[PDB]
């Protein structure tokens, strides 16, 4: 449940990246 | 020698400059001086002497500020 | 909150609206009658007008008790809301346990039952794992550590692209 | 029969079930107020747990809920704020007797909602004599403690209270109203001052327009200062700092007012020092200054460090263009005192930067001998929001603190100092600035 | 061992916040 | 790994791989290395000598194998 | 103990371990401790350096505090998740999102008389997406007059160019005349709130969408995580995170007496604590103490 | 043109943050992995390590190759050429020496485990793109 410490800074301001639909209420509805 | 600044110096500007410069010169020598002006630069100044230059300009002490706090807390 | 509140027993509620909790109060100039009714309970005191000033005096300041944090339990809770959208549709399966007798085995194909007997365990492959509850505490830290670092920005925490667009054009569209 | 912790019951029954409606949990939180039930945080808990999951929410039930929170001072900002979400799709459905408890319930407790309160102000000034008196200083509370600086509102507003007088209660919001705003028109304060010699029956009415006449610096009341003097028990101590506080920086010197408040806060503070904010120990520092009564021994030694900690900390968190006005100024504090070149001005604002007495740092800190004067920058944020533009009354109170550590406060104002062309200019305005208050310089 | 508090139970756990504070510690004393 | 090739070594090396035709010593040994003991290799690495108590004993268990053609 | 710059930075701070570690000093000064004298000191650079570090000792344990409106339907759970961020914000040091990053431009390019190079090292702050828009007009405006597009302002040169750029600013959707009339201003009071409340309507539509945009891309990446983890056997997930999980243990633990490796196992301590009071009366929850 | 000296004599990065990293002569690397975590920068013309701070090559490195390892075997701190005409399989024995570390590597203590560098110079370049096709799949 624990997550690695980190210490770092974000310089730029991007988007912040949307990750794609995984293909899975298509493969189980398959 | 030549010396570059942000904006053009004072005359007071000039007196603590040579008592910077002269103890870049290491015998009993004097500087003239060539006096020039770049807002490249932030502040603080660039002597140039033809084979050697000094870079005492805030422009890369904040330059040469970031890239040792860039890398100090890499190493930690 | 702020420090002085400037409500009570004036356009106050004098009526409960619901029928699980029944309220009545009983506005004079100075005082008030209530009379709650919750259950089979009752209780009517008499509330002045500067006693529910006095109420927001010192604030109660509610705080979420949280398991790790309060961000990380609302990413649970989401991939707690996600697994159910996948458990709802392992809830529509076929139930293929009505074909296990042995009038559909020796009716069947040898290969044709073989892969009925797969889609079966496959099932219990799918199922065993989307109530895997346990498993998403832990997966909630896996979104947490990259987006506490993007809230580490050197400009602002709450800064983005449109906000820091439309204050590119104020700083480009002015004099240098 | 009259069973009122057997009643908690009932309603904690009534709101850990597992579909409570809206009405069902605006009830509960009206029979918690009702019921004066500020020892019970769990149960308000509960109720602001199942205030946040309904999802239906007509205009009777939101504003039931809402009032409930504000009144019972329990404040949590995630359920508050997402209460928003009804309000500003009932704002059309909404009463304008019940558009002024969502907008002081939603705005008192700092939801930034620019949405709502756009379309709430827009609503009051297009039904403007829809609303009573008390209405619309519910919603000028709203909008002003919501971050609406909407004077288009505070205008309307005052010519209400100018062509019908107002309620004290009513009144002493829409001081409080205006004094985050920064206005102090004297149009509109004035008029709703007559409201406070009628009788008042709260004391943080009283309280709250003792503070919103100091913030705006206008002066005491007279009556506002003996309805004080008289209920300094009815009031929390973080609020009977802010009545001495507002009392002090107005001008009043009435000192049995002043017995009366810190006989609250004094004994809280024993109890417990860490129960005030620190932004309040320093407000009390500032009312135990120019009043000048004085607290017990532990406590006003204890205020006295917390002035230092929380002036620091406003000068650590300093607004930027307030550390452009602070180091401009201090420039032209160089070139009054004498620095014609760059050299002189960079090496003389290093040593104007000296340390005050009770742990802090001084800006502009410059000493003769034993006349030490302060140059005090006084940016925007701590001007009148009008076009006077005179500085709010926190620049008096950070003054007069100064002036009673051994210094001769001179104040600079932006409004004033950048209107300027040139350095000679600045640093001769400084320079008269610095000889009327001291002349020794 | 019950029965915590109520101002230690509201600390968010594995926040960074003290590797922030330990690189604050060794950076700021060797920049000096 | 060392003890796969000592042992392979072993068995062309005492002899345990003539009568074997001299096409498929590489066949050859992709059996002897998969049908001696596994657990010969663990007792050849961690002593990093083939014992007395293990020349024979692995010579006498390079018997138990089967070579193609033989 | 805290350095007493800390402890000025966690005074309008309200998380819990940075307000009992005020309370804790506040209650040493009213036993007469002398609160130090902060320090006049720190030039420039350090000055910014560890306000940076400080300010993200306050929003680290900040960030954690905010629920995120995950799977929420409706604006005000991201106005909401918003306005804890500017709060955040404002409790951190910052100024106003747009008053922090207008400054982070002017400090970026100070050095620029040419606008080439102020779109050029304000690369980073931009979109990609609006910094190729302005690229797209800035090298039309230099292919018309032949010389480099000077940051002046009284160059004419400058003058269509930012009369184009303005065209681009409305082509993404940003009033460009709304922002000017805000961060410039008028003299009467009136006319210059009728601006700002059409200046907070783009803002408020602005940091929306950019707490919207952030939500549905943690929702994505959570969406995605999990129909990773959904395809796998249950035997390959707990070791696969029974793995992780005592990785992650073993580095708190080898790591020798530092404060964050204390606070790490001492977090694992009072997660087990909050399992442990739940199983004791889970109707009700964990105990607190009341 | 201005030519500026740096002081230096020249260096690379040496340290654990180099493994795994695709580097190019002067320790830049092109991988496109990002720089160079946890490393610090060494000189490359260093003085060899004299008599006295020597010992006997005693222990042994296994190559994997059974030609070697039998008739010309390799121990710890040796030099040893290998010398042929072109495609004689001279590449072939040294990726075999790597790889069969990251096998023994798994079955060993932590103190005696060998770390390679591959050096490739003046090679294609999809040759060596093949090489870190090859030590990714196998794991070395
Ligand atoms: N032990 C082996 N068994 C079978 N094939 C091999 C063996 N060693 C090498 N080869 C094959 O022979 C070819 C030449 O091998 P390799 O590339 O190692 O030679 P090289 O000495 O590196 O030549 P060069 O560097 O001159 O190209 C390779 O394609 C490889 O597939
Ligand atoms: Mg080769």
């Amino acid at each position: 449940y624990l997550a690695p410490l980190r210490s770092d800074f974000t310089e730029e301001i991007t988007a912040p990246k949307v990750a794609s639909a995984s293909n899975l209420v298509n493969e189980w509805n398959n | 020698c030549t010396v570059i600044t942000a904006e053009p110096l004072d005359k007071l500007e000039r007196v603590e400059l040579t008592k910077k410069a002269e103890k870049f010169v290491d015998a009993g020598f004097k500087l003239v001086m060539q006096e020039k002006i770049d807002k490249k630069l932030l502040g603080g100044f660039v002597i140039e002497f033809s084979d050697r230059r000094v870079d005492m300009s805030t422009a890369k002490k904040v330059e040469e500020f970031n890239n040792f706090v860039n890398k100090l807390v890499l190493s930690i | 909150l702020t420090t002085f509140t400037f409500s009570g027993l004036q356009d106050a509620p004098v009526a409960a609206l619901s029928g699980s909790i029944k309220l009545n109060v009983a506005a004079k100039a100075g005082k008030a009658e209530v009379t709650v009714a919750a259950g089979a309970a009752k209780a009517a005191t008499q509330v002045s007008a500067a006693a529910l000033r006095k109420l927001s005096g010192s604030k109660i300041s509610l705080a979420e008790v949280a398991r790790i944090s309060v961000l990380h339990s609302s990413i649970q809770n989401y991939l707690l809301s996600l697994s159910n959208e996948r458990y709802q549709l392992l809830s529509q399966w076929p139930d293929f346990t009505t074909m296990y007798g042995k009038d559909f085995y020796y009716r069947a194909h040898p290969e044709d039952l073989k892969k009925f007997y797969d889609a079966a365990d496959e099932y219990y492959k799918l199922y065993e794992t989307v109530t895997e509850f346990d498993s998403l505490s832990a997966l909630a830290s896996q979104v947490v550590p990259n987006y506490a670092a993007r809230r580490r920005s050197t400009v602002h925490p709450a800064i983005g692209s449109t906000v820091a667009d439309g204050a590119f054009t104020n700083f480009l569209l002015s004099k240098q | 029969e009259n069973d009122v912790p057997a009643i908690l019951k009932e309603i904690d029954s009534l709101v850990s079930r597992e579909a409570v409606s809206a009405k069902e949990v605006s009830d509960a939180a009206v029979a918690l107020t009702y019921l004066q039930v500020k020892a019970n945080r769990r149960l308000w808990g509960k109720v602001l747990e199942k205030a946040g999951a309904a999802q239906d929410y007509d205009a009777a039930s939101l504003t039931n809920l809402l009032w409930a929170i504000n009144t019972g001072g329990v404040e949590h900002f995630k359920t508050v704020a997402e209460l928003a979400g009804p309000a500003v799709s009932l704002l059309p459905s909404l009463s304008p007797v019940q558009l002024s408890i969502v907008v002081e319930a939603l705005g008192g407790a700092g939801v930034k909602n620019y949405e709502l309160y756009n379309k709430a102000s827009a609503v009051v000034v297009s039904k403007i004599g829809e609303f009573k008196p008390a209405e619309i200083a519910r919603v000028l509370y709203g909008v002003a403690f919501g971050g609406v600086n909407d004077v288009a509102l505070a205008k309307a507003a005052g010519k209400v209270f100018a062509s019908t007088e107002v309620d004290s209660r009513t009144a002493a919001q829409a001081l409080y109203a205006l004094a985050k705003l920064g206005r102090a028109d004297k149009a509109t304060v004035d008029a709703l001052l007559k409201s406070f010699k009628k009788g008042t029956e709260s004391a943080s009415d009283a309280a709250a327009a003792s503070f919103a006449l100091g913030s705006l610096s206008f002066k005491a009341e007279k009556a506002i200062v003996d309805a004080l003097k008289a209920s300094a028990g009815d009031l929390a101590p973080a609020q009977a700092v802010e009545a001495a506080y507002g009392l002090a920086l107005s001008g009043a010197t009435d000192a049995e007012a002043f017995k009366a408040l810190f006989g609250v806060v004094a004994p809280a503070i024993e109890k417990a020092p860490d129960a005030l904010e620190v932004s309040s120990l320093a407000q009390l520092h500032v009312a135990s200054t120019i009043s000048g009564a004085k607290l017990p021994a532990a406590v006003g030694s204890f205020v006295a460090k917390a002035f230092g900690l929380a002036a620091d900390a406003a000068r650590l968190k300093r607004s930027s263009a307030e550390s452009a006005l602070v180091a401009d100024v201090a420039a032209a504090t160089a070139v009054a005192f004498g620095a014609q070149y760059r050299p002189e001005v960079a090496s003389a604002v290093a040593s104007y930067v000296k340390t005050a007495p009770d742990g802090s740092v001084l800006d502009i800190a410059i000493t003769k001998g034993d006349a030490k004067v302060l140059v005090q920058a006084v940016p925007s944020s701590l001007l009148t929001s009008t076009t006077p533009a005179k500085p709010l009354g926190h620049v008096a109170a950070y003054s007069k603190v100064r002036e009673a550590q051994g210094y001769a406060v001179a104040v600079v104002p932006a409004n004033e100092f950048e209107a300027l062309p040139d350095q000679k200019a600045k640093a001769q305005y400084v320079l008269a600035a610095i000889k009327k208050v001291a002349p020794s310089f | 061992a019950d029965a915590k508090a109520l101002d230690e139970l509201r600390k968010p756990k594995f926040s960074s916040k003290y590797l922030i504070q330990h690189v604050s510690q060794k950076l700021i004393p060797a920049v000096k | 790994p060392i003890e796969r090739q000592t042992v392979a070594v072993y068995a062309a090396t005492k002899g345990f791989l003539d009568k074997v035709r001299v096409q498929d010593i590489v066949a050859a040994e992709e059996a002897v290395i998969s049908q001696v003991n596994p657990a010969v290799f663990k007792i050849l690495k961690a002593n990093g000598k083939i014992t007395p108590a293990l020349d024979a004993h692995l010579k006498a268990e390079l018997r138990k194998v089967k070579l193609p053609g033989a | 103990a805290v350095s007493k710059k800390e402890v000025l930075y966690f005074l309008s701070s309200k998380d819990a371990e940075s307000s009992t570690a005020v309370k804790s000093y506040l209650k040493s000064l009213y036993a007469g401790a002398q609160v130090e004298a902060t320090e006049t000191d720190a030039s420039e650079l350090i000055a910014q350096l560890e306000k940076k570090y400080l300010s993200a000792q306050v929003v680290e344990p900040g960030v954690h505090n905010i629920a995120l409106p995950l799977g929420e339907s409706g604006s005000a759970p991201v106005k909401r998740y918003a306005a804890e961020l500017f709060n955040l914000g404002a409790q951190a040091g910052f100024e106003c999102p747009f008053i922090e990053v207008s400054k982070k431009f002017g400090q970026e390019t100070a050095t620029s008389e040419t606008v080439k190079d102020v779109l050029n090292k304000t690369k980073s702050y931009v979109s990609a997406d609006y910094n190729a828009a302005l690229n797209e007009v800035l090298s039309s405006v230099e292919a018309e007059i032949n010389g480099p597009v000077l940051f002046d302002g009284k160059t004419e040169g400058f003058k269509k160019f930012a009369a184009k750029a303005k065209a681009v600013a409305v082509s993404r959707g940003l009033p460009a005349d709304t922002i000017l009339a805000y961060c410039a201003g008028s003299a009467n009071e009136d006319a210059a709130d009728k601006v700002s409340k059409e200046f907070f309507t783009w803002f408020e539509s602005a940091y929306t969408a950019d707490a919207a945009a952030e939500v549905k891309a943690i929702e994505a990446e959570a969406a995605s995580i999990l129909d990773r983890h959904l395809a796998k056997p249950v035997a390959q997930i707990r070791k696969e995170q029974a793995s992780a999980y005592a990785s992650l243990l073993k580095r708190a633990e080898t790591a020798k007496g530092a404060k964050w490796a204390e606070k790490y196992l001492e977090d694992v301590k009072a997660v087990q604590w909050f399992d442990a009071s739940v199983a004791e009366a889970p109707a009700s929850g964990p105990k607190v103490a009341a | 043109d201005l030519v500026y000296r740096t002081g230096q004599i020249v260096n690379v990065p040496i340290g654990p943050g180099t493994l795994g990293r695709v580097t190019d002569g002067l320790g830049q690397p092109i991988d496109g992995k990002g720089p160079l975590t946890n490393v610090r920068s060494s000189l490359v013309e260093v003085k060899a390590p004299g008599i006295i701070a020597r010992q006997s090559v005693r222990e042994p490195l296994f190559t994997g190759v059974k030609a070697v390892d039998a008739l010309v075997p390799i121990g710890r701190g040796q030099r040893e050429l290998i010398i042929g005409d072109r495609q004689t399989g001279k590449t072939a024995v040294a990726i075999d020496a790597i790889i069969h570390q990251k096998n023994c590597n798994e079955q060993v203590p932590k103190a005696q485990r060998v770390y390679c560098v591959y050096v490739a110079v003046g090679q294609k370049r999809s040759t060596v793109a093949q090489l870190v096709k090859l030590f990714t799949q196998t794991g070395a």
